[PDB]
């Protein structure tokens, strides 16, 4: 079977510029599982990001996190990128601070 | 602790 | 309240690319604490949990060297496999095996269970008599056939009411401090206009642990659980859990509606309005 993943991103606390939180891509309802998770900032890979959490549901389908720490500003942007088989072209999805 | 599997 | 423990474990193939891929991971409750991935440098079932650090260094070689055998293993029936499903040595295919683990409050086991899928349906499973198993095509029937033979059944039964609940007791008698802990929901509404004078309402509830929990909608004391919108339950990085859920109503009458969060570490549901 396969199943296009539903890619989720979201802080740990509210967003408050100088304030130390975690950064999370949660990646979940996919099928085959191979795949490719990186996360973003200002376009750039982040280094050693961490993955954990994997699981899969009643279906069979996967789930999986990827987060990391972080201390936003009010320039600096998030984004986490992936690539999968059911989806020709990568996928971004950027943090909106305001959700 | 884990489980040591069978063969299917 | 009730505790669990369970395993999932997954095997993929990758031809052209080496040996297949293994992974097995281990949950208390809803929070991981032991795994083992064979495209580590140097493999081993590595603590993913503060508390594990208990457990003296016989564990993890002990832990280690059946992870290592569940690899070898797996790599075999990803071959026979493709045997019974007359299929070419050329495509990946994947193996998932969830087992597992739940007590009641006092200890005491209340259900166990063992199921396999192959590519993402589901293969074999152990029912609920823990006596039995149950096949979803005939490739299953021939693995049926084989653990029975074998007697498999006794074996795992065994294991799931014994190993599995005296382990699961133990783990959360040292981890106590994390695992039978209540971190209270936060909650707050967001809003967002729309076209057409409509208006979205976002209710969010942050930090929180465990991760069951219930949001809700209302207006005029019904429950707009028909028209809500939300997402699973999610992990937020640190052992919490995170969780939204929205409706859309008309522009200028936002005071009508109301949030409801239920939490067992909410003495009273919170209730909340833009
Ligand atoms: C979590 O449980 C401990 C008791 O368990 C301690 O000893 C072993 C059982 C082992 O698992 C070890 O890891 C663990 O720390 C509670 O601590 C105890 O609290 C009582 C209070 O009546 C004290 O009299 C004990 O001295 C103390 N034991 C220790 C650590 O010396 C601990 O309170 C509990 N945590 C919470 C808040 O749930
Ligand atoms: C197995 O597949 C081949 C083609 O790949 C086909 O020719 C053959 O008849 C099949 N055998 C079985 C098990 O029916």
């Amino acid at each position: 079977i396969q199943k296009t993943p539903q890619i989720q991103v979201y802080s740990r606390h509210p967003p408050e510029n100088g304030k130390p939180n975690i950064l999370n891509c949660y990646v979940t309802q996919f099928h085959p599982p191979h795949i490719e998770i990186q996360m973003l900032k200002n376009g750039k890979k982040i280094p050693k990001v961490e993955m954990s959490d994997m699981s899969f549901s009643k279906d069979w389908s996967f789930y999986i996190l990827a987060h990391t720490e972080f201390t936003p500003t009010e320039t600096d942007t998030y984004a986490c990128r992936v690539k999968h088989d059911s989806m020709a072209e990568p996928k971004t999805v950027y943090w909106d601070r305001d959700m | 602790r884990g489980y040591v599997y069978q063969g299917l | 309240g009730p505790h669990s423990l369970r395993y999932f474990v997954t095997a993929v193939s990758r031809p052209g690319l080496g040996e297949p891929r293994f992974i097995s991971v281990g949950y208390v409750d809803n929070t991981e604490f032991v795994r083992f991935d064979s495209d580590a440098e140097n493999p081993r079932y590595e603590p993913r949990a503060r508390w594990m650090e208990q457990e003296g260094p016989e564990y993890w070689e002990r832990e280690t060297q059946k992870a290592k055998g569940n690899e070898q293993s797996f790599r075999v029936d990803l071959r026979t496999l493709l045997g019974y499903y007359n299929q070419s040595k050329g495509g990946s295919h994947t193996i998932q095996v969830i087992s597992g683990c739940e007590v009641g409050s006092d200890g005491r086991l209340l259900r166990g269970y063992q199921q396999y899928a192959y590519d993402g349906c589901d293969y074999i499973a152990l029912n609920e008599d823990l006596k039995t198993w149950t096949a979803a095509d005939m490739a299953a029937l021939i693995t049926k056939h084989k653990w029975e033979q074998a007697g498999e059944a006794e074996r795992l039964r065994a294991y799931l009411e014994g190993t599995c609940v005296e382990w699961l007791r133990r783990y959360l008698k040292n981890g106590n401090a994390t695992l039978l802990r209540t971190d209270s929901p936060k909650a707050h509404v967001t809003h967002h206009s729309r076209p057409e004078d409509k208006v979205t309402l976002r209710c969010w509830a942050l930090g929180f642990y465990p991760a069951d929990i219930t949001l809700t909608w209302q207006l005029n004391g019904e429950e707009l659980i028909q028209d809500m919108e939300l997402v699973e339950t999610r992990p937020a990085g640190d052992g919490t859990f995170q969780k939204w859920a929205s409706v859309v109503v008309p522009l200028g009458k936002e005071q009508y509606y109301t949030c409801h969060v239920y939490h067992q570490g909410l003495p009273e549901p919170l209730t909340l309005r833009w």
